[PDB]
């Protein structure tokens, strides 16, 4: 195949980017999209310009970190995959492809296709856990917790934080990744002592972080990778009524270190 | 002269008297305490909250955008534990047994047991943590059987155990950043280990998005880095796992135990090119439902399913009747290789053969074969794009995991006082073949149960602090990190970085892969030196320095890599015997299985560097089996 | 739904001495079929009743209860037996004295299933 | 000539020693089996039960018109177990001594 | 539950007649010998609950019995029988055996003498003169 690439090429968080087109005479279709990247670096390194940079480590869609919005989509045409997962099989002969970053305030872009993600670790910070300590947990089948909650809230905790829905949320919100988070941890019995602080803490956090409100617009459920629903949205929001019937006000934002 | 510390006595009692017997930090005492953890896996994560919650300053370090990037979030099969919650005869010797006769009577006993001992600790805490594992509609938790188990002890979470087993240390460490007791520093790379004194008293890394090369200092130094097993270009782990923490420690003065102890993985999705570096491994199981052949014309161009049974070689069916369709997973991934080394190009590239369905799907049902690998068939025919229900699904072997690593006591302690390492990076206790589920419970146990116990039983002899980042020797490691990028960033050779990277690992994979001879081993050990000093002079890293340099990144792996697989090569060459993974072919059984040489090595073979990477100094610590009789 | 040897303690969970008597006093059915002869609807609702207000009222049967009652409900159906109207001969024939109060949990369970949309399972076909 | 094949070494380790020494059958292996259990009891009806969870073959039978109307049902004494839920010296060894005793020494003692 | 059981039973209140009570046979102890695998003299026959001999002696304690048929049941069968499956090839016994059909043809010659006697007496009564 031959395949168009205008691919976002930044020096740095400073330096303005722009986009520069890249030929690529013979595409497998078998190939990833991640390895047809690799393919143009090689070439790129053996001509002497600069290779591209792009987020990779698993190329399994579970690990989180490729996180490319390939022609307006982000990870791609084809849903609930990742940018890894995707392959040139998607594509067609002449194609044109426009590959970006992820745009958000609160994902600054490091490198040409890399971007800072470290708000999600924040968000997290700020009470997306458990306050258990190591040794002081009871026997295993000590709590029940029943198979259609448990399916739910691994339903919600498959979740690689890959930023998709903050990239595909026109407000640039990360209330996918939050309401995931707070749906996986408050239907099991373990995040009940906690969860009306959590989910407004994790609120405030993703606030804080710079991250844009909810509209129920829906694109970060189109994009998902593991098809997360808007039902953990909902759960959020029920979570956090609820909190603010109960007075729960938030705890002190996250700072970055 | 390695000294094991395992406790005397029961084995049964062992761990519970060494913990009596251990030095303990008083929590007032902990704050005073800094320890880095290079490593953010479940090894990592679960070691550095643990040791938040206990009160010490902890400098956690990934290479990864974030703590939860790491490996060990790819991990699809369960993790193992003794709690017998299936009725079946399991328990916590039971477990022991199993793993010291998996690995194939290698490894220590005290180290076996006390994993399979703390097991269940483990999975009390991944259920109190979150994790959710699989329920049954009682409400109560779910077992299922793994490899080389006769009973259900596997806990698991849908297909994606790890992930959720690495989201709950993950979240454990997040909560402890949180609380400031662990500073957590994502995308940094140790590249040199810091020794004062003849102590692990700091490391040297580089902020890899701004090129910075930093110092820091602690009382004690935890590697819980991962695996090596790119050191083979195509491997099942991650892009970015490398061998550079561990190969540094072990040019600073930790020994390399068992370095040749490598696993691989039969049902891997074999690369569609010579770009491709990763095998998407599938599970063992679904070999259980399919059958290995490959066309009798090598230059058949007929669809496969179109090709006759007479016109099919059904290798491992002709080859090894005896136990058919089932052959274990290193005799059917040696005859794999050979097929694919005659040359029969059924792939891309002709690495792979066909394990096809199709008798399966006619004898049994679609719906339950569907049931039964239905997120395997839809992840194939994403990644090759063929359907698994008509077309046979090409698969290749693959390095999966590396028994091997750095040498440790039952502290878990190298032999550099202070540094510990845990999880894949030490050797520790899979002997010469890992049990499946058994590496998550062992970083898990390592995190959480062990290291809190021996870090602190190794910092309440030493006084806190008296080290700083202005010692000299923090300014010869910062000097030699600093002339190796110059000097990769100034070769500015012909070949990429990548293309010796596979180069190597074709060599590594051909020689001292699943099945190794003497000339095999003895000409990987002449063609090594040539590619290092190839690469030495004919690569191609651009990009400057301080700056987010990807190639440089690969460079410094690739250039960890190259003096690593010399050393695996001679580990290989000097154990004249078969161990689990550790195949060679003059010492094998008329079926094929390993045959071990108990009388001459039973014993864990520590490498010592030298300055001489053609000839390290090997130490042998004797194994001896008390509870398990090797046979 | 719990299988043999994942049991935990038998003192780890609390139920009460009101609600373990009165899923002991719901448990008390020999099974005898006496509510359905004496049903002039020939309904098998107080022997049904009774299981789910045995297995509601204790917390090991919080886990699935509202599928179990819907599940249990449609078998009643699918096995021939009428409807309930609420008469009582059931009540007053009972050997165990069973109440028109376990019907009334049941209801009540029916009521909340099918406010969660709980679905019923493939019917129990004889062998 | 009868074989006890009770285990050795201490009475409190026994079984547990016994359940490593015996044989397992693999969880895949276990639908190649059919076990028959004739009766319904306490006994007949546990032993089903959990061998159907194990994943075995079985066939249970039974006299009456169903399985509960077996004549466990009829038993009106509660049922033993040394837990010392009441701190009154319960235990184990105890209950395990009580049994002997009171079987007047005829029965083994692993059992 | 007692007094209102036996006024039910007998029609006597033993509020104020005294109860009238009678010796009974209660439990068997004996049964089929067991090994501590729970297995008789015939391989592959597991003996569990009260038709075994097992572990009562010579007098079963109160609360055994139920104690003694669920611990054969849920943890003791389920191990000692797995152990004696894996000894063992799965299948390979059909009911078309002689064997079964041998065991069959008895029962049936049993049944059909059992229902030709006809004779004077009825079963209850030679079982009463028995008792
Ligand atoms: C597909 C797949 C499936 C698997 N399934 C199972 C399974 O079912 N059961 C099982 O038991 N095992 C399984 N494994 C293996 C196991 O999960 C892991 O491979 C390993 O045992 C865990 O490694 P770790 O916790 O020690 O560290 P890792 O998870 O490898 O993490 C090492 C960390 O070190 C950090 N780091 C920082 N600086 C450096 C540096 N300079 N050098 C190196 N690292 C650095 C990295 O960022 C990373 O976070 C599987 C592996 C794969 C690939
Ligand atoms: C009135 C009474 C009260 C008791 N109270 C107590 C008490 O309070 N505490 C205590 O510990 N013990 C008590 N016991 C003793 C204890 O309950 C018995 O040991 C109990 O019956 C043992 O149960 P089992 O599973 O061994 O057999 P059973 O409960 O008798 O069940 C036998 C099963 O086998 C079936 N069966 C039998 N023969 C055949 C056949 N030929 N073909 C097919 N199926 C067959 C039957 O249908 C039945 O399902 C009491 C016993 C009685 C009689
Ligand atoms: S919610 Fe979905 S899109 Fe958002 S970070 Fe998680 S996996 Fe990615
Ligand atoms: S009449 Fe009473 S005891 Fe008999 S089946 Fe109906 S509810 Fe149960
Ligand atoms: S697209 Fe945006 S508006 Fe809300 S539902 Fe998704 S975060
Ligand atoms: S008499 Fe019949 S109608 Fe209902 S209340 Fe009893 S089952
Ligand atoms: S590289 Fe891990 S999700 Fe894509």
């Amino acid at each position: 195949m031959k395949i168009t690439l205008k691919i976002w090429r930044q020096k740095n968080r400073n330096t303005p980017g722009e986009f520069k087109t890249y030929v690529m005479d013979n595409v497998n279709p078998d190939m990833s999209f991640l390895e047809m990247l690799d393919v143009l670096n090689e070439d790129l390194m053996s001509r002497g310009e600069e290779p591209v940079a792009f987020d990779h480590d698993c190329r399994e869609g579970i690990c989180g970190m490729c996180s490319l919005m390939i022609n307006g989509v982000a990870h791609g045409p084809k849903n609930a995959i990742t940018t890894c997962q995707l392959h040139m099989r998607s594509f067609k002969d002449g194609d044109t492809i426009t590959v970006e970053p992820w745009r958000a305030s609160a994902f600054p872009i490091l490198k040409d296709l890399v971007v800072d993600r470290s708000a999600f670790d924040r968000i997290i910070q700020a009470g997306g856990y458990i306050s258990v300590s190591t040794g002081s947990a009871p026997d295993a089948n000590t709590i029940p917790v029943s198979k259609v909650a448990a399916d739910r809230a691994m339903d919600a905790a498959a979740c690689i934080g890959c930023g998709a829905c903050v990239a595909a949320c026109p407000n640039g919100s990360a209330m996918l990744f939050t309401a995931a988070k707070v749906t996986h941890l408050a239907l099991l019995p373990q995040g009940q002592p906690e969860r009306y602080q959590r989910v407004v803490n994790m609120v405030a956090q993703a606030d804080f972080e710079g991250f844009g409100n909810c509209t129920n617009i829906g694109e970060c459920a189109a994009v998902c990778p593991k098809e997360i629903s808007l039902e953990t949205i909902a759960q959020l929001n029920r979570d956090l009524v609820m909190a603010a019937l109960r007075g729960i006000e938030p705890n002190t934002p996250i700072v970055p270190a | 002269v390695l000294d094991s510390k395992v406790p005397t006595g029961p084995i049964e009692q062992r761990w519970d008297k060494h913990r009596f017997e251990m030095k303990l930090v008083n929590p007032a005492n902990r704050r005073k305490y800094t320890i880095i953890v290079v490593g953010s896996g479940l090894a990592g994560a679960s070691a550095a909250a643990t040791l938040g919650e206990a009160g010490y300053n902890v400098l956690c370090f990934c290479y990864q955008d974030s703590p939860r990037r790491a490996h060990s979030i790819a991990a699809q099969g369960g993790i193992n534990a003794a709690k017998n919650y299936r009725n079946d005869g399991d328990s916590i010797y039971r477990l022991f047994y199993d793993t010291v006769k998996g690995g194939d009577f290698r490894a220590r006993e005290s180290n076996v047991y006390r994993l399979a001992q703390v097991s269940v600790n483990i999975i009390d805490q991944c259920v109190a943590q979150g994790v959710p594992f699989a329920r049954e509609y009682g409400g109560l938790l779910d077992n299922r059987s793994f490899g080389g188990a006769q009973v259900a002890r596997t806990f698991y979470a849908r297909g994606q155990t790890g992930q959720q087993l690495l989201l709950g240390a993950y979240q454990a460490l997040s909560r402890q950043i949180a609380a400031g007791t662990v500073k957590m520093f994502p995308r940094t790379e140790m590249l040199d280990l810091v020794v004062v004194d003849g102590r692990a008293r700091g490391i040297i890394t580089r902020d890899m998005v701004t090129g910075k090369i930093t110092r820091y200092a602690a009382d004690a130094v935890v590697l819980a880095t991962g695996g090596y097993g790119n050191v083979f270009y195509l491997s099942t782990n991650a892009k970015g796992c490398n061998a550079t923490a561990i190969w540094r420690a072990h040019r600073r003065g930790a020994f390399f135990g068992n370095p040749c102890f490598t696993q691989i993985h039969p049902t891997c999705i074999p690369v569609s090119g010579e770009y491709q570096s990763k095998l998407t491994l599938m599970s063992e199981s679904l070999r259980n439902d399919g059958r290995i052949w490959v066309p009798k014309k090598k230059g058949d161009t007929r669809r496969p399913q179109d090709i006759p049974e007479s016109e099919r070689d059904y290798y491992l069916e002709e080859r090894y009747p005896s136990f058919g369709n089932l052959v274990p997973r290193d005799i059917a991934s040696r005859a794999a290789k050979q097929v694919c080394d005659e040359g029969r190009g059924v792939g891309p590239g002709g690495l792979g053969v066909y394990l096809d369905f199709a008798d399966a799907i006619k004898r049994l049902g679609r719906q339950k074969i569907a049931e039964r690998y239905g997120n395997l068939f839809d992840m194939y025919k994403q990644i090759t794009g063929e359907d698994p229900y008509e077309t046979p699904m090409r698969i290749y072997p693959a390095v999966h995991y590396t028994m091997g690593g750095l040498w440790v006591d039952y502290n878990l302690q190298s032999t550099i006082p202070g540094l510990f390492v845990i999880g894949e990076a030490n050797f520790s206790d899979h002997g010469a073949n890992r049990l499946g589920a058994s590496a998550l419970m062992q970083g898990l146990a390592d995190g959480y149960f062990i290291l809190p116990y021996t870090i602190a039983n190794f910092l309440a002899q030493v006084k806190p602090g008296g080290v700083s980042i202005d010692r000299p020797e923090f300014a010869e490691a910062e000097a030699e990190i600093n002339q190796r990028i110059q000097r990769l960033l100034s070769i500015r050779g012909k070949r990429t970085v990548d293309s010796f990277h596979r180069e190597l690992g074709k060599l590594m994979w051909d020689k001292c892969g699943m099945a190794r001879n003497a000339a095999g081993l003895r000409e990987a050990l002449q063609r090594i030196p040539e590619i290092r000093a190839e690469f030495w002079e004919n690569v191609n890293v651009p990009g400057e320095a301080n700056d987010l340099n990807q190639a440089l990144e690969k460079a410094g792996r690739v250039a960890d890599f190259l003096e690593l697989a010399e050393l695996m090569c001679l580990d290989a060459l000097h154990r004249e015997e078969s161990c689990g993974g550790h195949f060679r072919e003059e010492y094998q059984t008329p079926d094929g299985e390993a045959l071990r040489n108990d009388e001459q090595f039973s014993y864990v073979a520590a490498w010592e560097f030298t300055g001489d990477l053609a000839k390290p100094r090997l130490h042998k610590e004797p194994l001896v089996f008390e509870y398990v009789k090797p046979t």
